[PDB]
């Protein structure tokens, strides 16, 4: 039962250097194993980074060789990963894993066995933008019912709460989860289903609260 | 590294059989690639299933099996259980490096398929005076939670300025997603129309807005 435990900074500034460590339990670094690193961008798939053997030999991702540096530490039973010139495109959940090394006749690097142990993952966010208040734009208008909403654009960080008519309108409200743009800013949309005959006599107001920027917005959605 | 290709999404009934493929852009997949298969539940750490074509780990159930079928590495599931639902990735070795595939979203249908309702909003007049323009394409009430969104200006496909979320589970066990197209005010006026194409289970829905 080999166990792995990675540790990271969590929050990182752009153009910096990412330094990750992975503690190995139940196994030694000097064993016949390849210590891998794998990351997964938000909403995307897995991406192999590289692996290192205890003798120093490494194998890196061809599109990231110049920015990847891996090392091992035998007195601490750990192996590390160093990524330089980090941008917002490197924001991902990073895992450390291991796989058994195989050989044929003499000691050799044959790749028969595969990955069998995974870590717990560590979140690394590259803050490409600072704290920014949200920009609320109206989404002005299904036969008997109509759809109207508010576009909460370009805010940071994540916590944002949206209500309609000071929380009085709760049926027919659907708040979509926010999208993480490449610029480091978030954006979501909250839409409500209302009777189409009341669009001329009933007013609807979308209440946005963004505590990290201490900004509260009430936006009236007109028929337009 | 090559370009590993998997199915975007596949479905299977509880107790049925399904096969996931794993292709390479360099040609046929021999045993020298040593293909591995991993399963990732939503929010969990990916779990190892098959290593080197057709070898199970101590925790892989007997329902899973791997092989090489017509130049592709294949993972076969017999007797589908709702626990097997997740994202399956294949890892192959080529030119001294490991390459992951795009992944396949496998859904074990606990209920019939649901079609999505799509609403497309044009840019508001307030945003144009802020010298910005954003198209909001909202998707909801679709099952399973696998969808493909594409944008077109006039008759030409659009990929620059597009950002889309992944499906999230609603309260009624359905899924929702949204896509955004950031444009300049001059681009919004230099085209006759913009559309949001939503493809789900082979059925496509396309909404269109126009500046005039």
């Amino acid at each position: 039962q080999v166990q792995l435990q990675e540790s990271g900074p969590g929050l990182m500034k752009p153009s910096g250097t990412l330094f990750l460590t992975c503690a190995v339990s139940g196994a030694s670094i000097s064993s016949s194993n390849w210590w891998n690193w794998v990351r997964q961008p938000p909403g995307k798939g897995l991406e192999w980074i590289g692996e290192i053997y205890h003798d120093g030999s490494v194998s890196r991702n061809p599109f990231l060789q110049s920015r990847i540096t891996m090392s091992v530490d035998k007195s601490k039973n750990q192996f590390s990963l160093k990524l330089t010139s980090v941008t917002a495109a490197d924001t991902a959940v990073y895992y450390c894993a291991k796989r058994w090394d195989s050989s044929g006749w003499i000691t050799r690097h044959t790749y028969d066995y595969g990955v069998d142990v995974w870590g717990r993952g560590t979140s690394v966010f590259v803050a490409s933008a600072s704290t920014k208040g949200p920009s609320v734009f109206p989404l002005a208008p299904s036969g008997g019912t109509a759809a109207l909403g508010c576009l909460v654009k370009d805010y940071f960080p994540e916590p944002v709460t949206v209500s309609w008519n000071s929380g009085a309108l709760t049926s027919g409200v659907h708040t979509f989860p926010a999208v993480l743009q490449s610029s480091g800013l978030y954006s979501l949309s909250s839409v409500v289903t209302v009777p189409s005959s009341s669009l001329g006599t009933q007013t609807y107001i979308c209440n946005v609260n963004h505590k990290p920027s201490n900004t509260k917005v009430d936006k009236k959605v007109e028929p337009k | 590294q090559t370009v590993v290709t998997q199915e975007p999404s596949l479905t299977v009934s509880p107790g049925g059989t399904v096969t996931l493929t794993c292709a390479s852009s360099a040609g046929a997949v021999t045993s020298d690639f040593s293909p591995n298969w991993f399963l990732q539940k939503p929010g969990q750490v990916p779990r190892s299933l098959i290593y080197n074509t057709d070898k199970r780990h101590s925790w892989t159930p007997a329902r899973f099996s791997g092989s090489l079928i017509g130049g592709k590495a294949a993972l076969t599931l017999s007797g589908a259980q709702p626990d097997d639902e997740g994202d399956y990735y294949c890892l192959v070795h080529y030119r001294g490096a490991w390459v992951f595939g795009g992944g396949t979203r496998l859904t074990v249908l606990s209920q019939p398929k649901a079609a999505p309702s799509v609403t497309l909003f044009p840019p508001s007049s307030e945003e144009l005076q802020a010298n910005k323009a954003t198209l909001v394409c909202l998707i909801s009430d679709f099952y399973p939670g696998a969808v493909t969104v594409a944008w077109k200006a006039d008759s030409s496909p659009v990929k620059a300025g597009v950002e889309t979320t992944t499906p999230s589970k609603q309260s009624n066990n359905k899924y929702a997603a949204s896509s955004y197209l950031s444009l300049t005010p001059e681009q919004w006026k230099s085209h006759r129309s913009y559309s949001c194409q939503v493809t789900h289970e082979g059925s496509t829905v396309e909404k269109t807005v126009a500046p005039t």
